[PDB]
DNA sequence: GGGTATTCGCCGTGTACCTCTCCTAGCCC
DNA sequence: GGGCTAATGACGGCGAATACCC
RNA sequence: AGCGGAGAGGUA
């Protein structure tokens, strides 16, 4: 690099404008006094005091050129040079032995620690001010040309040219023996220019946009520490659009053919060099871009057990980066396992993820031994496993593992699971019927086989063929809900092992898919039912609130207590409507058993998706069947009028405008919560 | 109706409510503001700055008028030339010269002959500005209105319960003025967010003493020294005192306070002056100075407490005039005395010196300069310029009776001493208003007088300024700059020795208007992919800009919706993500008022019935009247039978009897915008899913053959008409000739000699690389009317809007493919040319001159085989209509380096193929053209001669028919008009030849520039994002053959299989009802096609149309003709369209009746057999027709990969982006996710040897290609750059 | 003397991607 | 047109600096 | 011929 010879000294702004000001602790002065002194507005004699020009002339008229006083960088340079810190340490030690005030004690220990650090480091106190200022190397900043033979502007080059111009003007004015006022003005201008070069925007913000400096392109968002040190752009990467694929195992993922050709291109070159079909890399590259048939054979042969890395770009926890063994598929979309996307939290509405290719000899083992998807089964937060069946699997598993009152093919005794599978496919028995089957299950203490009898359904007997032998049938005889299948996955992972749990989670998704494609559930305008007494309860509440409004307008009850009792009886009416809707949805279906009618759980489209999980709560069913209650206001209050209509019935502009207030506030809260969660995650990491 | 464009297709509208006002013009506000911009607008900005008074030369000049010239270039030629669609602006000024050392008289009245300055971009088409060949639009800004509004901070200073209040006088464009309180009970001001200063400094700068300031606010109590006069209604509700008896009758004893009945008994007693004890007035404060009558010494000054020595001095002096301040505990606060006791400045000159020191920091003050600086801050017209809406808000908030007034602020004491000409005018109309003192008094009434506080959240405090006001502001800035330049240029001038055109310069005003229109925060690059996006981008208000808030700061209050937004600002069309709430949208019936506020129409409601009258109300006018909502049932044509109609008073929905209502809404489509009203059944779906659907419907792609939506709205005939994408007939008549790109219409004799001719636009490039085209629909010999359509544009139908295609929908989980918002397709969607659009990509290739030599486009290109030289012509340009592949050579170009040239030919981007449709060559003047440019020029002059003599023959035939219709009886005007039209056509042909043969505009430094247009047909593939109208966005999954798809009992195969798991999750139900209504429409269409397939009579078809059109909106099928009904039945072979309004929609009974009218089941859901196995299902599914749309988020512009790419110069790192081979950025959290696993070997290899190392990036490649495995670890180059940057800061850092 | 009481100033505010335009400028021949 | 020639619509938290009643 | 910085829009 290079340097600039300055005729006048100039002090650094990092040791002056900072809040623990080191010069103010060294010279035992304040910040405003040294600010007025260093910018040529006062005088320092050489004990230390603020002194203006009239005091200077009245002292020079009586001192007869015997009391010298300098102003600017020379005075603070002489004050930093002529001090002896070895005697000053003992003097401030006597000062801390004498003075006992608490803030004076804090300032004394701060000054003693600073002097101790300065004498231990060996640095001179005169090195705060500087005479020779170095510059950056010319390769560190480019002069990027534009279209038409132009040149783009820079930020540090203009400040450097301003510093060199002011230094040359000051040198010419010092050589030509200028009067003192213009020399002081040029020294002040050079001080402001150097202080703007070192940290722009801290003193005067020298420009309609303030350009960056040496302290702005390191500290901040666009600094070097957070752009080119921690996270750098790497090669052997690329994004795509995710697409769900059910015909692949959880230890493998899909990959486009052109992406696999562009990512593993040096491995293709090495394989073509080893096989001898191409002499040079240029002929091999021309054979690759000419797109023959042997190139795809080489590409299919070179990546068989070579793992890659997958990573969604918004990541939250440690399971955002996993490893898969890719296979070559068609199209331009990466195929992914459906059970992996629970950990990624990746919806399929056009989300992108960037891949990474480990190419060293140790990175493949590091990605296989501790980053494969068959090893990241449990979450780092709690002990529950992340392999939970999603919205499509648990619906078929809940439709398969329930029972009704009277169906065809019930009452008969079966032999084993194979007899059930042989009698189900030819449609001689129903999917769910109260039958008595015989199953064999081993006992672990150690393997101890045992044969007993049990009474269950046909679907739960068909589910007994894919579970491992370590699980008893009593953990699966209950209807497969969300928490029940989570407990079943945890019990399969606890006392059995890993690989059998992996293949059990592999077969469970295929069974759920093959039964969900046979069920054919659909929600329509006929399945969503309304309560019969809803209009009567609404008219009763309307008569009650009309009587309350008449008693309020007649002059008995104040407006606040009337509003409180109105929203109280409307919340009671909403709770009664929700209870009536749950009663008319859950106990809707009726059946007969040997002639006599019996009640049972209904098999409606909305009730199955509500009770099986992986959907909204009972509030989402209340908003679709009965009244949605009372909506809120952004300032904190509750609206007096209710919404006496569900989403099935029509809505007017008033309740829609009332619901918009609660709709937009949730979006704003999720945006602010995402920003604060990112900031809290960064602080908790650091 | 029964027009020509409406007799071809009639949609059945399910609208039970009446319509009092039709849907107005959509983009009328921008074109109205630009028409009003060209005395308000531009003329006020001219007249406010052009009076110039010279100092020494005494040379003044005044303008007399302005005139806009003719645009020399049409916009169709301006889109290809690359210049701006502008017009010359010539100002006609007059220059006078006053004779020095004499009377006020002019010497010569010399006037400049239309001196040219600036160039304004003319608004053409539908509101799109063209600056560099790209259509740019200027959205409207939503900022705070100028005026005075008050606010209070909650828990800001000292966490006290006493909320401090603040004031702010907002001007139009000038200096601000604030008034805030303090927890130390002292008012403080600040000017332009500077350091604070007490209020007594500004009042002393106004010219007010203390004895006239403190005496006008509070009342005075006269003391006689010490008995004082009993002020009535003063001690009531105040601090208690000792016993006071009026005539030895003490009604109130000691220790008690005067109540209301005690005050009444005291006022009914005839009070007088009572003997006040001496221990009461010691706590008061004197009002003014008290001096001796004989001596005259200042023993007691003003704003001082009355102690015992001052009391004895006043008793010795005998001064009976002792006034005190009426200071209570809560009703009266002594804030002015607390501000006066702090500042020690007593004179006006020291106050002006302190003002000049607080304004100019570090500068020596001057007594002659502070008076000049204080005059050009708040009391001048050239620097403050408070507009009329600010004066209206001032008079509305303060409480003045008159609305109009003076623009500049007026003071009583400041303008009384001035003897200027403008100062004598303001003091004659005003009556010492003292607006600053009135602001201080209103703030005092806010603090202690219990006033009201208004928050900045209404539409009465926010104004909407359009393109005209911002253009007038930037032209005012440029005019002030050119006025200063003209003042410096003509400070000393002669009579006629110099020209007036050399005084003013067009360069700063042209640079200012170019910087405003080219690159600013309000010039948004529009998206011309759809007519709906084109009409919703111009009708959009925003709060971001130079005069508003930014999206980076916190906006948690301004992102929430206010009850003022009902009817003026749409609450649905709001983009989610970073700025959710800051980018709003205008309503359907909303418009801009005369001041800038938003006004919405309402209906005048009489106390008995509702009248058919409209009246636009603003936001500050709806708080007084009780406006009724849409829940008003009607029995008669105008009647209210409800005892309690729901209405709103101040945004709170309450119940009121119908004898007190004043206003009612005009239409249920008042709340939503034009982009949210087209979604069918908006009342059933949730608000967030409707907000997602309104943005999913904004970025569609027009397909090849667009089909109409079966479930529409009925307001789609205006959103496609007001966008201007389709041509409309100005005068109806007979279509003489028609072609694929030209429509000739003959104007009839009613609305008439020259007939009109239209030129339809062919396949050109839009702003988002989308192909647009206009295809006609009428035939020859047709009789059209004024306002009908002739050609449908991209994604356009016969007069309704059509975005995509209708496909079959079956809600069923199909083998786990529809997993999480995933979409399954069929083979018959791909093979029937349904979702294959056309994208047009532009490629350029310039040829400049370097220091060695200029580059040519010759065909002798080295290292090029004959496989690519066959497509090139002799000139080096590829042939028109030639199929090009990925990586071929289209424009040959060589660069000399030094026989030995370097290849710099334009290459095709990979993965893109298609034909070359248009080749445009831009040559420089003075350079000889090649064979391709000569062929383009001869084809252009042949085509323009063809259209010229075709129009001449058409006009000659029209004139010959017009004279032949008149010479049949028993003349010169026809042949005179024919000769005039021939001369006009000859002049137009000469101008076209001179504009074609001239050298076009290029960049300074280039020689030749060619542009090649490509056309690629984008197919549908797995990985493509596709959404619906009800708000269900997702990606496609697979392309299944048609034999493996579910099928009904008839034989129809379902094309699209959805996921039924999203209905309870997203809580929307309107999509299933849309599916059922589309199924009913397809059933009626199939029944109509089955009835029309056989030779049946028209009477049964007319009875069927009368049964399906107007059930239990009344239209007659026997009105048009007998064959028009057959044409309408033939046009409805795919399904009769349904029109459902936004809030007055159809119930389930009408849709059930429509399902039962055809051969369809009642419940709308049937069973279907599987296609994989052939067996039946267990539960019946919903089958229907849902309208879909293809999004612009393609898969070709998303996926990419790279291994070796370019590196930078600062840090040895790869670039970023899909262009220029940029690798994907490894995030900061990805390194933490890697380090949570441990695995240091895959973290060191993915950080150092992959990208950052200058030696490891070659060594790892060499080890991979060769076969060995030996890596070298080292420090990256970025750490070396960081330590070399730290070493340049005089800080030693060495790697020890 | 002395021990806090406002008061001024410094510090900061998620990740990743896609597309478009516009930049140093100005001034008397 | 030309060629060298030089704003005021952010908000919360924490540490030093006079400074004011005691 | 590779490399730069601002302004606006959109998906997650
Ligand atoms: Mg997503």
């Amino acid at each position: 690099m290079g340097h600039i010879d300055l005729a006048s000294p100039v002090a650094h702004i990092w040791f002056l404008k900072s809040l623990p000001s080191r010069i103010g602790l060294m010279l035992d002065m304040t910040l405003r006094d040294i600010e007025r002194v260093l910018y040529f507005e006062a005088y320092v004699v050489t004990r230390r005091q603020l002194l203006t020009e009239e005091q200077y002339l009245t002292a020079r008229q009586e001192y007869n050129d015997d009391f010298d006083a300098a102003m600017g960088a020379e005075a603070v340079y002489e004050l930093l040079r002529t001090i002896d810190l070895q005697s000053e340490m003992t003097r401030l030690r006597e000062e801390i032995a004498s003075t006992g005030s608490e803030t004076k004690l804090k300032r004394l220990t701060k000054r003693i620690k600073l002097i101790e650090a300065f004498l231990e480091s060996g640095n001179r106190p005169e090195w705060m001010v500087m005479t020779v200022l170095p510059v950056l190397p010319p390769d560190l900043r480019p002069l990027v040309p534009l279209d038409g033979g132009r040149f783009a502007t820079s930020d540090l080059n203009d400040l450097y040219r301003r510093v060199i111009n002011r230094n040359n003007r000051l040198r010419r004015l010092l050589e030509l023996n200028a009067p003192d006022i213009i020399v002081r003005n040029e020294k002040r201008m050079l001080q402001e220019s150097v202080d703007a070069l070192l940290d722009n925007g801290r003193r005067g913000r020298a420009i309609k946009r303030p350009l960056k400096s040496l302290a702005d392109m390191i500290k901040g968002k666009q600094g070097r520490f957070r752009q080119n040190l921690l996270g750098k752009r790497v090669d052997y990467s690329g994004r795509s659009v995710i697409t769900v694929g059910p015909y692949l195992k959880l230890h493998q993922c899909g990959l486009p053919k052109k992406m696999a050709l562009e990512l593993f291109k040096p491995f293709v070159f090495a394989k073509l060099q080893r096989r001898g079909l191409a002499t040079t890399i240029k002929a091999a590259k021309k054979l690759v871009e000419r797109e023959e048939a042997e190139v795809w054979d080489i590409l299919e042969e070179v990546i068989r057990e070579h793992p890659v890395l997958l990573n969604r770009a918004p990541t939250l926890h440690r399971l955002g980066i996993q490893a898969f063994e890719p296979v070559l598929i068609e199209g331009k979309a990466i195929q992914l396992h459906p059970l992996v996307c629970t950990a990624f939290n990746a919806d399929f509405d056009g989300d992108q993820m960037a891949v990474h290719v480990p190419l060293s000899l140790e990175a493949q083992l590091e990605a296989r031994a501790l980053m494969m998807s068959t090893n990241n089964i449990l979450s780092p937060a709690n002990g529950e496993p992340i392999i939970v069946p999603s919205q499509d699997v648990v619906l078929g598993l809940y439709y398969m593992s329930r029972a009704l009152e009277n169906k065809k093919g019930e009452g008969m005794v079966f032999a084993n699971t194979s007899e059930v599978k042989r009698a189900y496919d030819n449609r001689v028995v129903e999917l769910h019927a109260k039958v008595k089957v015989r199953i064999t299950q081993v006992d672990v203490d150690k393997r101890t086989s045992g044969t007993s009898i049990v009474d269950t359904t046909v679907g739960r007997a068909l589910l007994s063929e894919i579970l491992p032998e370590g699980l008893p049938f009593q953990l699966a005889n209950t209807e497969m809900t969300k928490k029940n299948i989570s407990r079943l996955i945890n019990s399969s992972y606890r006392l059995l092992g890993l690989k059998d749990t992996v293949v059990f989670a592999d077969k469970l998704m295929y069974t759920g898919y093959a039964y969900a494609t046979r069920a054919g559930v659909s929600i329509g305008i006929d399945d969503m039912l309304i309560p019969d007494e809803k209009k009567g309860i609404l008219t009763e509440a309307e008569a009650e609130v009309l009587e309350i409004q008449e008693q309020y307008q007649s002059g008995l009850v104040t407006a606040g207590e009337r509003y409180n009792k109105v929203v109280d009886i409307w919340s009671r009416t909403s709770e009664r409507i929700a209870k009536a809707m749950m009663d008319t949805i859950g106990t809707e279906k009726v059946e007969n058993a040997k002639g006599e009618t019996i009640d049972q759980k209904s098999m409606n489209s909305l009730y199955i998706m509500a009770d099986s999980g992986a959907r909204g709560s009972q509030a989402q069913i209340r908003q679709l069947a009965g009244m949605r209650g009372l909506m809120a206001r952004p300032d904190g209050s509750i609206i007096e009028t209710p919404i006496k209509a569900n989403f099935r019935e029509g809505l007017n502009v008033q309740e829609y405008f009332n619901s918009t207030h609660g709709a937009r506030k949730g979006l704003a809260d999720t945006a602010l919560k995402t920003a604060n969660s990112g900031y809290l995650t960064r602080r908790l990491v650091d | 109706s029964y027009s020509f464009t409406e007799k071809k297709r009639i949609r059945k509208d399910f609208g039970k409510q009446r319509s009092i006002l039709e849907v107005p013009f959509l983009l009328a506000i921008q074109v109205d503001s630009y028409r009003e911009f060209l005395d308000l607008g531009l003329h006020a900005a001219l007249k406010s700055v052009f009076p110039i008074s010279s100092y020494s030369g005494n040379a003044a000049l005044e303008y007399v008028g302005y005139k806009l010239g003719q645009p020399v270039f049409d916009e169709r030629e301006c889109r290809q030339r690359g210049m701006s669609y502008g017009a010359p602006l010539r100002v006609t000024v007059r220059l006078v010269i006053y004779d020095r050392e004499s009377s006020t008289k002019a010497i010569k009245y010399v006037k400049e002959q239309e001196v040219y300055l600036g160039e304004i971009p003319l608004m053409t088409g539908n509101g799109t500005f063209i600056v560099n060949g790209t259509e740019r639009v200027i959205v409207s800004q939503l900022h705070r209105s100028p005026g005075v509004f008050f606010d209070h901070d909650r828990g800001k200073t000292h966490s006290s319960g006493k909320l401090l209040y603040s004031a702010r006088i907002i001007p139009y464009r000038g200096s601000w003025l604030d008034f805030e309180f303090d927890p130390k009970d002292a008012l403080f001001t600040r000017i332009d967010r500077r350091r604070k200063l007490p209020v007594s400094i500004l009042l002393r700068a106004l010219g007010y003493n203390n004895e006239e300031m403190l005496a006008e606010f509070f009342e005075i109590n006269t003391f006689h020294i010490v008995q004082l006069e009993l002020v009535p209604e003063r001690l009531r509700g105040e601090t208690l005192n000792f016993d006071l008896a009026d005539g030895d009758k003490v009604i109130v004893e000691a220790g008690k306070r005067i109540t209301a009945r005690h005050v009444k008994q005291l006022e009914a007693a005839g009070v007088a002056a009572l003997a006040v004890p001496d221990d009461y007035l010691v706590g008061r404060i004197l009002s003014h100075d008290v001096v001796d009558g004989s001596t005259g010494e200042l023993l007691a000054n003003a704003n001082d407490e009355i102690s015992e020595d001052q009391l004895t001095a006043f008793r010795k002096a005998g001064v009976d005039a002792v006034g005190t301040l009426w200071v209570n505990d809560l009703d009266r606060g002594p804030y002015l005395s607390n501000t006066l006791r702090i500042d020690p400045t007593k004179t006006q000159l020291e106050a002006l010196v302190e003002i000049y020191r607080m304004m100019r920091p570090g500068e020596p003050p001057t007594k002659e300069a502070a008076q000049n600086l204080f005059h050009n801050l708040f009391f001048t017209f050239e620097r403050y310029d408070l507009s009329t809406v600010g004066r209206m808000k001032f008079n509305r908030r303060v409480g003045r009776k008159d609305v109009l007034g003076e623009s500049v602020l007026y003071d009583k004491k400041y303008f009384a001493e001035r003897n200027d000409e403008e100062s004598k005018r303001l003091v004659a109309e005003h009556t010492d208003t003292s607006d600053i003192l009135e602001v201080i008094k209103v703030l005092t009434e806010i603090r202690n007088g219990r006033g009201v506080v208004d928050d900045i959240d209404h539409l009465g405090n926010r104004r909407v300024r359009s393109v005209g006001e911002m253009a007038e502001n930037v032209f005012r800035v440029g005019l002030v700059r050119v006025e200063r330049a003209v003042k410096e240029r003509l400070s000393m001038a002669e009579s006629e020795g110099l020209t007036p055109q050399e005084l003013i310069n067009a360069k700063p005003v042209a640079a200012a208007i170019k910087e405003f229109f080219g690159s600013s925060q309000l010039s948004q690059f529009m998206d011309q992919n759809n007519p709906l996006s084109e009409v919703t981008h111009k009708r959009r208000v925003s709060a971001l800009g130079p005069g508003g808030l930014t999206r980076e700061r916190a906006g948690f209050e301004v992102r929430d919706v206010h009850p003022t937004h009902y009817g003026r600002v749409c609450t649905i069309e709001t983009p989610e993500g970073p700025n959710i709430g800051l980018i709003n949208s205008l309503a359907v019936f909303a418009r801009t008022n005369q001041y800038g506020f938003l006004e919405t129409p309402y209906r005048k409601v009489l106390d008995g019935k509702v009248s058919d009258d409209v009246e636009y109300l603003s936001a500050i006018e709806e708080n007084e009247y009780v406006i009724a909502q849409a829940n008003a049932l009607t029995d008669a044509k105008n009647m209210l039978t409800e005892q309690f109609v729901p209405c709103r008073f101040q945004g709170e929905s309450l119940l009121k009897p119908p004898s007190e209502v004043h206003f009612m809404d005009v239409s249920p489509m008042q709340t939503v915008s034009v982009a949210a009203a087209l979604v069918p059944f908006l009342e059933h779906d949730d608000a967030n899913r409707a907000l997602m659907g309104a943005n999913m419907q904004r970025q569609a792609v027009p397909t090849l053959r667009s089909q109409k939506p079966l479930v529409g709205t009925g307001i789609e005939r205006a959103v496609a008409r007001d966008s201007g994408v389709t041509v409309n007939a100005l005068r109806g008549g007979v279509i003489e000739q028609i072609d694929a790109a030209r429509i000739v219409v003959k104007v009839n004799e009613a609305e008439i000699a020259g007939v009109d001719i239209y030129n339809l636009i062919k396949y050109t490039r839009s702003n988002q690389n989308t192909c647009i085209n206009q295809r006609p629909l009428v035939n020859v010999g047709d009789v059209i009317a004024r306002g009908d359509v002739l050609a449908d544009g991209p994604s356009t139908d016969i007069g309704e809007l059509a975005l995509g295609q209708n496909m079959l929908i079956a809600f069923m989980p199909w083998n786990g493919y529809n997993f999480e918002d995933s979409i399954l397709l069929s083979e018959r969607v791909v093979e029937e040319d349904r979702y294959t659009t056309i994208h047009i990509e532009e490629l350029t290739c310039v040829a400049r001159d370097t220091k060695l030599g200029p580059e040519e486009i010759s065909a002798d290109i080295p290292n090029v085989s004959e496989q690519a030289l066959n497509r090139l012509d002799e000139s080096g340009v590829v042939y028109i209509g030639a199929e090009v592949r990925a990586g071929d050579i289209m424009v040959g170009k060589v660069t000399p380096k030094g026989s030995d040239v370097k290849d710099s030919s334009l290459r095709v981007p990979p993965g893109m193929d298609g034909t070359v449709i248009d080749v445009q060559v831009f040559t420089r003047d003075g350079i000889e053209k090649d064979k391709r440019a000569r062929q383009i020029e001869e084809n252009e002059i042949k085509r323009v001669k063809k259209d010229f003599d075709d129009q001449f023959r058409i006009l000659e035939a029209a004139i010959y028919a017009r004279l032949r219709s008149q010479i049949v009886g028993k003349i010169e005007r026809a042949q005179k008009q024919i000769q005039a039209h021939e001369k006009e056509f000859e002049a137009r042909f000469a101008d076209k030849r001179g504009k074609i043969t001239q050298g076009d505009d290029l960049a300074p430094g280039v020689l030749k520039m060619v542009k090649v247009f490509l056309a690629v047909k984008r197919r549908i593939q797995p990985g493509d994002k596709m959404a619906g109208r009800h708000g269900n966005k997702g990606v496609v999954s697979n392309v299944v053959p048609v034999e493996d798809m579910p099928y009904m009992a008839t034989g129809e195969s379902v094309d699209i299989v959805l996921n039924p798991l999203g209905v309870p999750s997203r809580m929307n139900i309107g999509q299933i009802l849309e599916v059922h209504l589309g199924w009913a429409a397809k059933g009626l269409g199939r029944k109509i096609q089955r009835m029309l397939e056989a030779q049946a009579a028209v009477s049964e078809l007319r009875k069927f149309l009368d049964d399906i059109y107007n059930h239990d909106q009344r239209v007659d099928l026997s009105q048009f003709s007998d064959e028009e009904l057959l044409n309408l039945g033939k046009n409805l072979i795919d399904g009769v369209p349904m029109a459902t309004p936004v809030f007055d929609g159809a119930s389930e009974a009408e849709i059930k009746r429509m399902l039962e009218l055809a051969d369809l089941p009642q419940s709308g859901q049937t069973q279907l057999y599987d296609g994989r196995t052939g067996e039946a299902f267990d539960r019946k599914t919903t089958v229907g027709y849902m309208h879909y749309l293809k999004l612009n988020h393609l898969v070709d512009d998303k996926m990419h990969a790279r291994s070796t790419g370019p590196y930078s110069l600062v840090t040895q790192q790869p670039l970023g982006g899909k262009a220029q081979f940029g690798g994907q950025r490894f995030g900061e959290m990805e390194v933490w996710a890697l380090e949570a696993y441990g695995a240091a070997y895959t973290l060191q290899e993915m950080l150092t040897v992959k990208s950052d190392d200058v030696q490891g990036r070659n060594q790892m490649y060499k080890n991979i290609v060769d076969g060995e495995h030996e890596m070298v670890a080292g420090m990256p180059e970025s750490f070396n750059v960081l330590v070399k940057e730290i070493r340049s800061l005089a800080i030693h850092m060495e790697l020890e």
